[PDB]
Protein backbone atom coordinates (compact mmCIF):
# COMPACT_ATOMS: atom_id res chain seq x y z
CA UNK A 1 0.00 0.00 0.00
CA UNK A 2 1.90 3.47 -1.13
CA UNK A 3 -1.90 5.30 -1.24
CA UNK A 4 -0.85 8.07 0.63
CA UNK A 5 -4.53 9.04 2.94
CA UNK A 6 -6.86 11.75 1.52
CA UNK A 7 -6.61 13.67 4.53
CA UNK A 8 -6.33 16.92 2.03
CA UNK A 9 -10.32 16.08 0.82
CA UNK A 10 -11.37 15.94 4.46
CA UNK A 11 -9.38 19.54 5.99
CA UNK A 12 -9.39 21.29 2.62
CA UNK A 13 -13.21 21.04 1.39
CA UNK A 14 -14.37 23.36 -0.18
CA UNK A 15 -17.80 22.78 1.20
CA UNK A 16 -18.24 21.77 5.02
CA UNK A 17 -21.16 19.98 6.36
CA UNK A 18 -24.06 21.13 8.86
CA UNK A 19 -23.67 19.44 11.86
CA UNK A 20 -26.81 17.75 12.09
CA UNK A 21 -26.20 16.25 8.50
CA UNK A 22 -22.27 15.68 9.86
CA UNK A 23 -20.32 13.98 6.79
CA UNK A 24 -18.52 10.48 7.24
CA UNK A 25 -15.81 9.61 5.02
CA UNK A 26 -13.88 5.96 5.25
CA UNK A 27 -10.28 6.05 5.43
CA UNK A 28 -9.53 2.39 4.11
CA UNK A 29 -5.88 0.59 2.31
CA UNK A 30 -4.23 4.05 2.55
CA UNK A 31 -0.68 5.54 4.25
CA UNK A 32 -1.56 7.68 6.93
CA UNK A 33 0.42 11.15 7.50
CA UNK A 34 -1.11 12.41 10.55
CA UNK A 35 2.74 14.10 11.37
CA UNK A 36 1.74 17.26 8.91
CA UNK A 37 -1.79 17.75 10.86
CA UNK A 38 -0.27 17.58 14.26
CA UNK A 39 3.23 18.90 13.40
CA UNK A 40 1.39 22.68 12.27
CA UNK A 41 0.22 25.57 13.52
CA UNK A 42 -2.96 25.50 11.79
CA UNK A 43 -5.36 23.96 14.64
CA UNK A 44 -6.56 25.42 17.73
CA UNK A 45 -8.40 21.88 18.92
CA UNK A 46 -6.35 18.74 18.45
CA UNK A 47 -7.26 16.33 21.44
CA UNK A 48 -6.83 12.34 21.14
CA UNK A 49 -8.50 9.77 23.11
CA UNK A 50 -6.79 6.16 24.11
CA UNK A 51 -4.07 6.83 21.44
CA UNK A 52 -0.96 9.36 21.47
CA UNK A 53 -0.74 12.87 19.04
CA UNK A 54 3.19 12.10 18.76
CA UNK A 55 3.02 8.40 18.22
CA UNK A 56 0.52 8.76 15.56
CA UNK A 57 2.73 7.60 13.12
CA UNK A 58 3.68 4.28 14.43
CA UNK A 59 -0.04 3.29 14.76
CA UNK A 60 -1.95 0.57 12.45
CA UNK A 61 -5.83 0.79 11.94
CA UNK A 62 -8.27 -1.81 10.96
CA UNK A 63 -10.06 1.59 9.49
CA UNK A 64 -10.45 4.95 10.24
CA UNK A 65 -13.61 6.98 10.22
CA UNK A 66 -13.12 11.11 9.14
CA UNK A 67 -16.29 12.68 10.52
CA UNK A 68 -16.46 16.86 9.46
CA UNK A 69 -18.82 19.71 9.76
CA UNK A 70 -18.97 22.92 11.47
CA UNK A 71 -20.23 24.56 14.90
CA UNK A 72 -19.51 27.86 16.87
CA UNK A 73 -16.27 28.37 18.43
CA UNK A 74 -18.01 27.68 22.31
CA UNK A 75 -19.34 24.43 21.16
CA UNK A 76 -15.90 22.73 20.01
CA UNK A 77 -15.36 21.96 24.10
CA UNK A 78 -18.61 19.31 23.34
CA UNK A 79 -16.72 17.30 20.72
CA UNK A 80 -15.87 15.47 23.02
CA UNK A 81 -16.47 11.84 25.37
CA UNK A 82 -19.06 12.74 27.96
CA UNK A 83 -20.00 16.23 27.21
CA UNK A 84 -24.08 17.54 27.58
CA UNK A 85 -25.41 20.66 25.03
CA UNK A 86 -27.34 21.59 22.03
CA UNK A 87 -24.41 20.10 19.80
CA UNK A 88 -23.23 16.65 21.91
CA UNK A 89 -27.07 15.93 22.69
CA UNK A 90 -29.27 16.35 19.46
CA UNK A 91 -26.47 16.94 16.55
CA UNK A 92 -23.52 14.81 17.44
CA UNK A 93 -22.55 12.47 19.92
CA UNK A 94 -19.28 10.55 20.49
CA UNK A 95 -19.07 7.69 22.68
CA UNK A 96 -17.79 7.18 26.21
CA UNK A 97 -15.38 4.65 25.00
CA UNK A 98 -14.00 7.23 22.10
CA UNK A 99 -10.76 6.36 20.32
CA UNK A 100 -9.47 8.85 17.75
CA UNK A 101 -8.50 12.87 17.49
CA UNK A 102 -11.05 15.91 17.33
CA UNK A 103 -9.11 18.64 15.36
CA UNK A 104 -10.74 22.15 14.86
CA UNK A 105 -9.80 25.86 13.49
CA UNK A 106 -11.30 28.89 12.94
CA UNK A 107 -12.85 29.47 9.34
CA UNK A 108 -14.61 32.69 10.21
CA UNK A 109 -13.10 33.98 6.53
CA UNK A 110 -14.54 30.89 5.07
CA UNK A 111 -17.42 30.47 6.65
CA UNK A 112 -19.10 33.85 7.65
CA UNK A 113 -21.11 36.97 4.92
CA UNK A 114 -21.06 39.69 5.34
CA UNK A 115 -24.98 40.23 6.61
CA UNK A 116 -24.76 36.37 8.06
CA UNK A 117 -24.26 32.83 6.38
CA UNK A 118 -27.25 30.93 7.02
CA UNK A 119 -26.33 28.13 5.45
CA UNK A 120 -25.18 26.34 8.45
CA UNK A 121 -28.01 24.48 10.42
CA UNK A 122 -27.87 22.86 13.91
CA UNK A 123 -31.02 20.51 15.15
CA UNK A 124 -32.40 22.84 18.36
CA UNK A 125 -35.32 20.57 19.35
CA UNK A 126 -35.35 17.06 20.06
CA UNK A 127 -37.53 14.66 21.92
CA UNK A 128 -34.75 12.71 23.52
CA UNK A 129 -30.58 12.61 23.03
CA UNK A 130 -28.91 11.03 19.68
CA UNK A 131 -26.74 7.91 20.67
CA UNK A 132 -23.29 8.10 19.40
CA UNK A 133 -22.37 8.30 16.10
CA UNK A 134 -26.41 8.51 15.29
CA UNK A 135 -27.57 11.11 12.49
CA UNK A 136 -31.20 12.51 12.67
CA UNK A 137 -31.86 14.65 9.27
CA UNK A 138 -35.40 14.59 9.53
CA UNK A 139 -37.31 17.97 9.46
CA UNK A 140 -40.57 16.93 11.32
CA UNK A 141 -42.30 19.67 13.37
CA UNK A 142 -41.44 19.36 17.04
CA UNK A 143 -44.03 19.45 19.34
CA UNK A 144 -43.28 21.29 22.40
CA UNK A 145 -46.97 21.46 23.80
CA UNK A 146 -49.94 19.14 24.17
CA UNK A 147 -50.94 20.24 21.08
CA UNK A 148 -49.95 18.03 18.08
CA UNK A 149 -48.79 20.22 15.19
CA UNK A 150 -50.48 17.54 12.24
CA UNK A 151 -47.18 19.28 10.19
CA UNK A 152 -48.10 23.36 10.74
CA UNK A 153 -45.84 25.69 12.40
CA UNK A 154 -47.39 27.57 15.50
CA UNK A 155 -46.66 27.98 18.92
CA UNK A 156 -45.29 25.11 20.57
CA UNK A 157 -44.89 23.53 17.22
CA UNK A 158 -41.36 24.47 15.47
CA UNK A 159 -39.08 23.69 12.37
CA UNK A 160 -36.75 22.07 13.95
CA UNK A 161 -33.69 22.90 13.10
CA UNK A 162 -31.89 26.90 13.34
CA UNK A 163 -29.11 28.35 11.23
CA UNK A 164 -25.75 29.82 13.04
CA UNK A 165 -26.04 33.53 11.35
CA UNK A 166 -22.12 33.76 11.19
CA UNK A 167 -20.87 36.67 10.46
CA UNK A 168 -17.06 38.04 10.15
CA UNK A 169 -17.09 40.34 13.02
CA UNK A 170 -19.18 38.11 15.18
CA UNK A 171 -17.22 37.90 19.17
CA UNK A 172 -14.88 34.50 18.16
CA UNK A 173 -16.96 32.39 20.36
CA UNK A 174 -20.28 33.01 18.27
CA UNK A 175 -17.21 32.79 14.72
CA UNK A 176 -17.33 29.29 12.61
CA UNK A 177 -15.24 26.60 13.25
CA UNK A 178 -14.52 23.60 11.29
CA UNK A 179 -14.03 20.16 13.05
CA UNK A 180 -12.81 16.93 11.66
CA UNK A 181 -13.42 13.88 13.63
CA UNK A 182 -11.12 10.56 13.19
CA UNK A 183 -11.98 7.16 14.54
CA UNK A 184 -9.42 4.94 14.83
CA UNK A 185 -11.11 1.60 14.42
CA UNK A 186 -9.48 -1.66 16.02
CA UNK A 187 -10.94 -5.26 15.25
CA UNK A 188 -9.87 -8.82 14.68
CA UNK A 189 -8.94 -7.99 10.87
CA UNK A 190 -6.07 -7.14 9.01
CA UNK A 191 -4.90 -3.71 9.97
CA UNK A 192 -6.07 -1.51 6.30
CA UNK A 193 -4.31 2.58 7.21
CA UNK A 194 -0.88 2.19 8.77
CA UNK A 195 1.28 5.16 9.15
CA UNK A 196 4.46 5.29 6.92
CA UNK B 1 -8.01 17.67 32.72
CA UNK B 2 -5.69 19.83 34.13
CA UNK B 3 -6.09 22.71 36.70
CA UNK B 4 -3.32 25.53 36.86
CA UNK B 5 -2.14 27.35 40.02
CA UNK B 6 -0.28 30.79 39.39
CA UNK B 7 2.10 32.84 42.24
CA UNK B 8 5.05 35.47 41.87
CA UNK B 9 2.83 38.76 41.94
CA UNK B 10 3.06 41.64 43.80
CA UNK B 11 3.16 45.67 43.92
CA UNK B 12 6.41 47.20 42.86
CA UNK B 13 7.58 51.04 40.74
CA UNK B 14 8.05 51.68 37.35
CA UNK B 15 10.92 49.84 35.74
CA UNK B 16 10.61 46.88 38.62
CA UNK B 17 10.58 43.44 37.78
CA UNK B 18 8.24 40.41 38.76
CA UNK B 19 8.16 36.70 37.48
CA UNK B 20 5.14 34.72 36.94
CA UNK B 21 4.54 31.32 37.35
CA UNK B 22 2.09 28.51 35.94
CA UNK B 23 2.11 25.20 37.79
CA UNK B 24 -0.24 22.52 36.18
CA UNK B 25 -1.91 19.71 38.29
CA UNK B 26 -1.49 17.22 34.83
CA UNK B 27 1.09 17.48 32.53
CA UNK B 28 1.53 20.61 30.41
CA UNK B 29 3.41 18.87 27.49
CA UNK B 30 0.31 18.79 25.13
CA UNK B 31 -0.80 22.13 26.05
CA UNK B 32 -0.01 25.80 24.77
CA UNK B 33 -0.24 27.88 27.47
CA UNK B 34 -1.22 31.86 27.28
CA UNK B 35 -1.00 34.81 29.55
CA UNK B 36 -3.97 37.16 29.72
CA UNK B 37 -4.50 40.29 32.15
CA UNK B 38 -7.61 42.32 32.97
CA UNK B 39 -7.57 45.62 34.53
CA UNK B 40 -10.77 46.69 36.06
CA UNK B 41 -13.21 48.19 33.51
CA UNK B 42 -10.62 47.64 30.44
CA UNK B 43 -11.58 44.01 27.80
CA UNK B 44 -9.20 40.94 29.13
CA UNK B 45 -6.36 41.20 26.51
CA UNK B 46 -3.42 38.43 25.59
CA UNK B 47 -0.14 38.82 26.69
CA UNK B 48 2.05 36.11 25.70
CA UNK B 49 1.74 32.27 24.60
CA UNK B 50 4.18 29.34 24.27
CA UNK B 51 3.04 26.85 21.68
CA UNK B 52 3.01 22.93 22.88
CA UNK B 53 6.60 22.45 21.00
CA UNK B 54 7.71 25.43 23.27
CA UNK B 55 9.62 27.50 20.63
CA UNK B 56 6.93 29.32 19.35
CA UNK B 57 5.89 32.44 20.94
CA UNK B 58 4.10 35.44 20.07
CA UNK B 59 3.35 38.97 22.65
CA UNK B 60 1.20 41.56 22.17
CA UNK B 61 2.92 44.29 20.47
CA UNK B 62 2.68 46.50 23.72
CA UNK B 63 5.52 44.55 25.81
CA UNK B 64 7.92 43.35 23.26
CA UNK B 65 11.35 43.60 24.86
CA UNK B 66 9.64 44.23 28.47
CA UNK B 67 7.99 40.31 29.26
CA UNK B 68 9.49 36.93 28.26
CA UNK B 69 7.44 33.83 28.05
CA UNK B 70 9.79 30.56 28.87
CA UNK B 71 8.12 26.80 30.32
CA UNK B 72 9.90 23.97 32.02
CA UNK B 73 8.90 20.92 30.93
CA UNK B 74 10.56 18.51 33.92
CA UNK B 75 8.47 21.42 36.25
CA UNK B 76 6.03 21.65 33.98
CA UNK B 77 5.35 25.36 34.53
CA UNK B 78 5.25 28.29 32.47
CA UNK B 79 7.05 31.80 33.55
CA UNK B 80 6.52 35.37 32.48
CA UNK B 81 9.19 37.07 32.74
CA UNK B 82 7.94 40.93 33.25
CA UNK B 83 10.93 43.31 33.34
CA UNK B 84 10.61 47.26 32.64
CA UNK B 85 7.07 47.34 34.21
CA UNK B 86 5.04 50.68 33.98
CA UNK B 87 1.10 51.95 35.47
CA UNK B 88 -0.30 50.43 31.85
CA UNK B 89 0.48 46.50 33.43
CA UNK B 90 -1.61 46.95 36.54
CA UNK B 91 -3.97 43.87 36.15
CA UNK B 92 -4.94 40.55 37.33
CA UNK B 93 -2.84 38.00 35.29
CA UNK B 94 -4.18 34.57 34.32
CA UNK B 95 -2.22 31.84 33.12
CA UNK B 96 -4.53 29.38 30.04
CA UNK B 97 -3.97 26.01 28.68
CA UNK B 98 -5.64 24.83 25.17
CA UNK B 99 -4.57 21.84 23.52
CA UNK B 100 -4.28 22.47 19.90
CA UNK B 101 -1.38 21.24 16.67
CA UNK B 102 1.97 21.09 18.02
CA UNK B 103 3.13 24.93 16.91
CA UNK B 104 -0.18 26.56 17.69
CA UNK B 105 -0.20 29.70 19.45
CA UNK B 106 -3.36 32.24 19.48
CA UNK B 107 -4.83 35.12 22.06
CA UNK B 108 -8.56 33.45 21.47
CA UNK B 109 -9.56 33.35 25.16
CA UNK B 110 -12.31 30.96 23.75
CA UNK B 111 -10.01 28.44 22.29
CA UNK B 112 -8.28 28.15 25.92
CA UNK B 113 -10.28 25.32 28.39
CA UNK B 114 -7.99 25.77 31.85
CA UNK B 115 -7.78 29.05 33.65
CA UNK B 116 -5.41 29.75 37.01
CA UNK B 117 -7.34 31.49 39.63
CA UNK B 118 -5.00 34.71 38.60
CA UNK B 119 -2.39 36.71 40.66
CA UNK B 120 -2.00 40.10 40.89
CA UNK B 121 0.29 42.75 39.69
CA UNK B 122 0.40 46.61 40.66
CA UNK B 123 3.02 49.19 39.48
CA UNK B 124 3.15 52.15 41.67
CA UNK B 125 3.32 55.61 40.14
C1 LIG C 1 -4.60 21.94 3.09
O1 LIG C 1 -4.15 23.04 2.29
C2 LIG C 1 -3.02 23.74 2.82
C3 LIG C 1 -2.77 25.02 2.02
O2 LIG C 1 -2.48 24.76 0.64
C4 LIG C 1 -1.85 22.76 2.81
O3 LIG C 1 -0.64 23.39 3.23
C5 LIG C 1 -2.18 21.64 3.78
O4 LIG C 1 -1.09 20.71 3.89
C6 LIG C 1 -3.47 20.94 3.35
N1 LIG C 1 -3.83 20.02 4.41
C7 LIG C 1 -3.84 18.70 4.21
C8 LIG C 1 -4.13 17.88 5.42
O5 LIG C 1 -3.62 18.18 3.12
Amino acid sequence: ITNLCPFGEVFNATRFASVYAWNRKRISNCVADYSVLYNSASFSTFKCYGVSPTKLNDLCFTNVYADSFVIRGDEVRQIAPGQTGKIADYNYKLPDDFTGCVIAWNSNNLDSKVGGNYNYLYRLFRKSNLKPFERDISTEIYQAGSTPCNGVEGFNCYFPLQSYGFQPTNGVGYQPYRVVVLSFELLHAPATVCGP
Amino acid sequence: QVQLVESGGGSVQPGGSLRLSCLGSGSLDYYAIGWFRQAPGKEREGVSCIASSGDRTIYADSVKGRFTISRDYGKNTVYLQMNSLKPEDTAMYYCAALQGSYYYTGFVANEYDYWGQGAPVTVSS
